[PDB]
RNA sequence: GGCCAGCAUCAGUUUUGGUGGCAGGAUAAAUCCAUAGGAAUGUAGCUUGCCUCGGUAAGUAUUAUAGCCUGUG
RNA sequence: AGAACUGGCGAUGCGGGAUGAACCGAACGUAGAGUUAAGGUGCCGGAAUACACGCUCAUCAGACACCACAAAAGGUGUUAGUUCAUCUAGACAGCCGGACGGUGGCCAUGGAAGUCGGAAUCCGCUAAGGAGUGUGUAACAACUCACCGGCCGAAUGAACUA
RNA sequence: GCAGUCAAGCGUUAUAGCGACAUUGCUUUUUGAUUCGAUGUCGGCUCUUCCUAUCAUACCGAAGCAGAAUUCGGUAA
RNA sequence: UUUGCUCCACACAAUAUAGAUGGAUACGAAUAAGGCGUCCUUGUGGCGUCGCUGAACCAUAGCAGGCUAGCAACGGUGCACUUGGCGGAAAGGCCUUGGGUGCUUGCUGGCGAAUUGCAAUGUCAUUUUGCGUGGGGAUAAAUCAUUUGUAUACGACUUAGA
């Protein structure tokens, strides 16, 4: 759906002998609570030997976007599966949160890589402080001083069935 | 990748006029005038002066730019020719039958004439497209010359003229009969 | 897809790294510890038989030569990256092929040789004709005429190819021999030469140009000081 | 006249302080100024003086308009507001045929009965008038 | 909104003209098409052709005169997709087939009508620019139709007409203009501009 | 231009049917193959990722920390 | 009073709108305001080269005759 | 192919998969209203020629069973990635110039000079240059390219993955 | 086909195991010399059409293709 | 075949069924371009303006639209004639001249409307192979039977006969 980022933070169970384990904090982006905890106790248990019938989910809390109306240059690093072992991709999205980069890497993940969401591991989204670091042609043509570019042939759309003039394209 | 944009420029000389509407090109120079028609490519062309004029592409793709460098070109060889003009030189051989070349008016048509190519009865017919000029050379044997404004049409001629004359089932290690393009150049040589 | 694809070869020398670009500049930058006086010698179009001849000739100095951004680089680029006191206006001096000449001899005895230093040279494209040159009518010859054809020999049938399509001279093969049906003009005397004229004169052997080592100006260790020599820059 | 004429062929560019008028949303109607461009697609927008959110939106969902004015890049709602009042961007979209024939069809819209038979009263008037002076000359 | 209405058939995609024109007939509207010619299908001329010639192939064994009847004019090609998209073997088929009539060219008296275009259907709207695409005139001459000439030459001299009647119009629209004008400053322009018109 | 027949992709019900039971084989006999057969059984940092200096000297950090903090 | 209907007030089931009061979260995050730093996709200014009468290319210059980013409040 | 358990079907209609023994949904009194399942919403055909991000152009694409054809093969189609390298002491293309000396290295041959062959394949001078990458000659010549340099001025090349 | 050899890959940190393309041995050895068990369906006549996986006719490409003739191949029913 | 056939005006009588109920309201071409207005040296010309849908335009008030009185203007529109021109793609329509006769809501007045009872399509639009009034126009063929053989199983075909 569209994406939020959560913070899920939980720990073993206490036990005698053994009191006040560790917490562990991982970020989540899903598309609700249920879901981000139950990717939280997937990862736990690919990383750490704790299940959650041994452990218990401590908090969780959505974060948002510290400044959802500036423009950012976000590079994303993820690990996909394959049969082979675990690949990693380096991609770089322009956009205003980190729940919207996300999300429109999940969407082209879909349409190129034919990937899915249990199967993509996001490891990094981190933004570009400096412009100088940005190393993915289609972002950087957008960077360039005073940008202008028109919009040739618009398409309007039309409510009715039958229109009485031939239409026209400019814009 | 999807480029915002790509683009390309046309130098102008100074004798040379060009005329763009609607992706109709007309250029005029002292030679004559030449016109093209560019609508199956989707470019835009802009005046910077009256020296340079940029085509470009916006959120093109490679077969979009690839299009766009051939629409430069076209328009550069419009310019060379109406300011320079373009002469094909070609050259018929022969091992025993003479071959003989002339030029003929069927209903005012303007055909190249060949006859004798390896003693065939045949008489081989071109038409000269309208534009170019046949001219025999002096003080060189077995030479003609294709003159014209547009690239085009001399080098289709000639290219006409060379593929009339085919040798058909005979060896052309040994049988080296023909007419083949000796020169390609412009018409002017004042340097 | 759709790229050109590499030509690939299988010889024996491989390409030179930064290594070499590296070894050149730290021989130039002791050879300036070495030596007294630093030349600079523009050497463009030098075959390798005269510069050998050139460094047989000053045994006992350096001679070195390479890609003239490492030599300038060796020299020092500007004032505050020179390796010595008035460096930066020889090292900016320099232009095109460039010779570095380190020595202790007498600048007398630099001037005296890079005056009376001259070789029989190829006219080369973009220089002026040293003769008017006419090949006759009837069979072409190894010379074209610049010796009697008695004595010539007609010239190789595997070149009329190359004379008919690069050098655009209207030949025919005649009996196994290249024949022109008329004299043909390849240059006027006075003339600036092109590509296609000077390649027909190097086909034909003429070399009637001569070869003059260029010196720039030359730098000392003792003065600190540059200045111009200006010998054979007309 | 020896000189190369091109036809321009002008086009709306999609910039910095080129004003946009929303077409659907929440913000349907309103006008907005281009603060970033984010992609070919998507550009953030401003609406301060309409009400119109600081917001990231599809090229899609607005249209271009004639109108710009100068904006530094990424400017701020506040900035924006400054510069829209001091560039007077309301009273030139106001005074085009485009925001007039909106009006009028929003007036058309909101007549009642009543109004719409005295508009077929002074039709009929203007109408008499029309033709005799079509009539006369 | 009217009894009949009239489609100009020029840079219309086949497909999706008939199909916006088939479920019309069904829910009861009258079309006239014209200038079935000018028609237009996506995909290059020699794919279309091939598509053609495969139709071509179909027919029957045993009697070519019982197989499927292949109709060459273009007006007959567009029926042939229109006739796909309607139950044509039920008798409200048939009824919604009879509220169609398709013609090349525009004869009378719809020369003389208003013409319409659908822009779902439309080749400049729909079909991204570089795309190749088919023109009927030119795809039924290839498969045999055999009156492109005579469609063109009575096409010109109704464009002819057409010009002559435009000017005389453009002529008197430009009269009423000015003499509606003069009256734009008087008390009753101003109140009917205060009313919206 | 005399063009051929072309391939039917109209699907056979028998085809499909028997697709299936294929498939189902084929699954059987790799799970078999693969338990009985016998085959012996990290990227890092991509080299375009922005900050790797900053991920190694973090993961050296972390390294170094946990050397003493484990120990003692 | 037999046949077919219309409206109002209700009950049962259901569908589709308008609008009000609350409560949580980083007691939303933002915008906005103040304050302290910073930089470029460097704003004003200054210098130079030489250009259509000051409009440019390259150096400087961190808010000035534009603005932006971050921290804190 | 042989064992063990569990489902489905025969005795069973209904919705969907165009059509159907084993597929998806759901089991059945007679009706009304509402909501849905599976499957769908260009037209046939009830339902968005909806919205959104990408990819693809097939001289019979695809709208499929995920098995086979299938060698994870071929392709100068296109897109996105991964790892290596080269680069303002100048990247890739292009043009021009250099491409040397012992030496026509030894044997062999009517002839064989880097280039019909068999074995050495070294040294010097170099910025670099093979006892030669090919064309060519009866042998030479000549051209080339391996390598180097001048002009040009900013990103490029290779191998893999999807 | 059987038995090997090589290794572009695959696999691994135990230099195990799979393994494309190539390649060897046997069948088969040097001077172009000199019929062996179809256990159950087959051929015709007349006449139509289809496929292309083309023998000829058409047009092409290659080849020590001089010419003539022929060989290999492409489009083509 | 007890005056058959057929067009023009006038009264009656019925009649309008894939679905009337203000009006199907006419450039062509392009869309990486056009429309309109205007000016000039008339063009691939300069300048201005428009689009971002027909949400338009034109029509649209009056017992389903009655009976009358005036003001302004010389316009608008219906009907029947009539002048001239154009249209052959299936033209069967388009434009126009003049007189006549109606209406005019462009503006201001005077009367009428009811009881269809609180809704019930509440009936309103062209064509009339039917009748009765009337003025002019025109008075055929085909088939069977007979016959030919350019034809033929039979039909059919092809000939001839007041
Ligand atoms: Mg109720
Ligand atoms: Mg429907
Ligand atoms: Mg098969
Ligand atoms: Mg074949
Ligand atoms: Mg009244």
């Amino acid at each position: 759906a569209h994406f939020k980022e959560y913070q899920v933070i939980g720990r073993r169970l206490p036990t005698e002998s053994v009191p006040e384990p560790k917490l562990f904090r991982m970020r989540i982006f899903a598309s609700n609570e249920v879901i981000a905890k139950s990717r939280y106790w997937y990862f736990l248990q690919k990383l750490h030997k704790v299940k959650k019938a041994s452990g218990e989910i401590v908090s969780i809390n959505q974060i948002n976007e510290a400044h959802p109306t500036k423009v950012k240059n976000f590079g994303v690093w993820v690990r996909y599966d394959s049969r082979s072992g675990t690949h990693n991709m380096y991609k770089e999205i322009r956009d205003v949160s980190r729940v919207a980069a996300v999300e429109t890497l999940y969407q082209d993940m879909a349409a190129r890589h034919r990937a899915r969401f249990r199967s993509i591991h996001i490891l990094k989204v981190a933004e570009i402080e400096k412009t100088a670091d940005v190393k993915r042609q289609y972002v950087k043509q957008f960077l360039t001083k005073d940008l202008k570019f028109p919009l040739p042939h618009r398409v309007q759309k039309s409510t009715k069935t039958f229109s009485y003039k031939r239409p026209s394209t400019f814009y | 990748m999807k480029y915002i944009q790509t683009e390309q420029q046309i130098e102008v000389p100074e004798g040379v006029t060009v005329s763009i509407k609607s992706r109709i090109v007309k250029v005029v120079g002292p030679r004559g005038t030449l016109t093209k028609n560019l609508k199956h490519i989707d470019v835009t062309f802009t005046k910077v002066n009256n020296q340079l004029i940029k085509v470009a592409v916006h959120n093109g793709g490679r077969k979009h730019v690839a299009a766009l460098r051939t629409v430069k070109s076209l328009v550069d060889n419009m310019i060379t020719g109406v300011t320079k003009g373009y002469k094909y030189k070609m050259r018929y051989v022969y091992a025993h039958f003479p071959i003989n070349v002339n030029i003929v008016e069927k209903d005012g048509a303007k055909f190249i004439e060949v006859r004798n190519f390896l003693g065939d009865k045949k008489i081989r017919n071109v038409p000269v497209r309208d534009g170019v000029t046949i001219e025999f050379s002096t003080n060189v044997k077995d030479e003609i010359v294709l003159s014209g404004n547009s690239v085009e049409d001399v080098s289709q001629n000639a290219a006409d003229l060379q593929q009339i004359c085919r040798v058909r089932n005979k060896d052309i290690r040994k049988f080296l009969d023909g007419i083949y393009v000796s020169h390609k150049g412009f018409i002017t040589e004042d340097l | 897809r759709s790229k050109r694809s590499k030509l690939v070869t299988l010889a024996q020398t491989d390409k030179k790294g930064r290594e070499n670009k590296e070894r050149i500049f730290d021989e130039v930058r002791e050879a300036l510890d070495t030596y007294r006086y630093v030349w600079v010698l523009h050497l463009d179009d030098v075959r390798t038989p005269v510069l050998q001849e050139i460094r047989t000739s000053w045994a006992g100095s350096k001679l070195i030569m390479g890609k003239r951004k490492v030599l300038q680089k060796a020299l020092g680029e500007k004032r505050e990256e020179e390796y010595k006191e008035n460096l930066y206006q020889l090292s900016k001096l320099c232009s095109g092929v460039t010779g570095l000449l380190f020595t202790d001899e007498d600048v007398n005895t630099v001037k005296e040789y890079f005056k009376s230093y001259v070789r029989s040279d190829y006219s080369r494209p973009n220089t002026k004709a040293p003769l008017t040159f006419t090949i006759p009518e009837g069979i072409v010859y190894s010379r074209g005429g610049q010796i009697p054809a008695e004595e010539d020999v007609p010239m190789i049938h595997s070149l009329e190819p190359t004379m008919r399509n690069k050098f655009e001279i209207p030949t025919k093969i005649k009996a196994g021999k290249i024949t022109i049906d008329s004299p043909y003009l390849v240059c006027t005397e006075g003339e600036k030469l092109d590509v296609r004229q000077a390649l027909i004169l190097k086909q034909f052997g003429i070399a009637a140009s001569e070869f003059k080592v260029k010196v720039s100006a030359y730098y000392d260790n003792d003065s600190s000081t540059v200045e111009s020599t200006n010998i054979n820059m007309e | 006249s020896t000189d190369s004429i091109v036809k321009a062929s002008n086009w709306r560019l999609v910039e910095v302080g080129r004003v946009v008028l929303i077409k659907k949303g929440q913000s349907a109607g309103k006008l907005a100024a281009i603060v970033e461009i984010i992609d070919q697609k998507k550009v953030l927008i401003d609406g301060p003086k309409a009400g119109v959110p600081r917001q990231a939106i599809n090229l899609g969902q607005v249209v271009l308009t004639p109108l710009t004015f100068a904006l530094p890049r990424g400017a701020r709602t506040a900035t924006v507001s400054k510069k829209w009042a001091a560039a007077a961007v309301c009273e030139k979209w106001a005074a085009s045929s485009w925001a007039k024939k909106i009006a009028q069809r929003e007036r058309r819209a909101a007549l009642t009965d009543f109004e719409r038979f005295q508009v077929m009263v002074l039709r009929k008037q203007k109408r008499y008038t029309v033709k005799k002076a079509l009539a006369k000359a | 909104v009217e009894p009949v209405v009239v489609i100009d058939g020029k840079g219309h995609l086949v497909g999706r003209l008939a199909s916006v024109v088939a479920k019309q007939l069904l829910n009861g509207q009258k079309i006239v098409v014209v200038r079935a010619e000018e028609l237009n299908i996506s995909g290059e001329f020699f794919r279309n052709k091939l598509k053609y010639h495969d139709f071509l192939r179909k027919a029957t064994a045993f009697n070519k005169t019982r197989g499927p009847f292949h109709f060459r004019a273009p007006s007959r090609i567009f029926y042939k997709a229109l006739r796909g998209m309607v139950s044509h073997k039920t008798a409200r088929g048939k009824a919604a087939l009879e509220r169609l009539k398709v013609f090349e060219g525009i004869p009378p008296p719809y020369d003389k009508k208003k013409r319409v275009v659908v822009p779902q259907a439309l080749r400049v709207l729909r079909l991204k620019p570089g795309r190749k695409y088919t023109t009927l005139g030119k795809l039924s001459t290839s498969v045999g139709w055999k009156y492109e000439d005579v469609v063109a030459k009575l096409e010109a001299k109704r464009k002819v007409s057409s010009a002559e009647y435009y000017a005389k119009k453009r002529a008197f629209t430009k009269k009423v203009a000015s003499a509606n004008a003069t009256a734009a400053e008087s008390d009753v322009a101003k109140q009917l501009a205060a009313l919206g018109y | 231009m005399r063009v051929r027949k072309r391939q039917s992709r109209r699907t056979s019900t028998k085809l499909k049917e028997g697709i299936k039971k294929k498939a189902s084989a084929h699954r059987k006999k790799e799970k078999k193959m693969a338990k009985k057969d016998v085959t012996w059984r990290d990227p890092g940092i991509p080299s375009n990722f922005p900050y790797k200096a900053k991920i190694l000297e973090e993961i050296e950090a972390k390294k170094m920390k946990d050397l003493e903090e484990r120990e003692l």
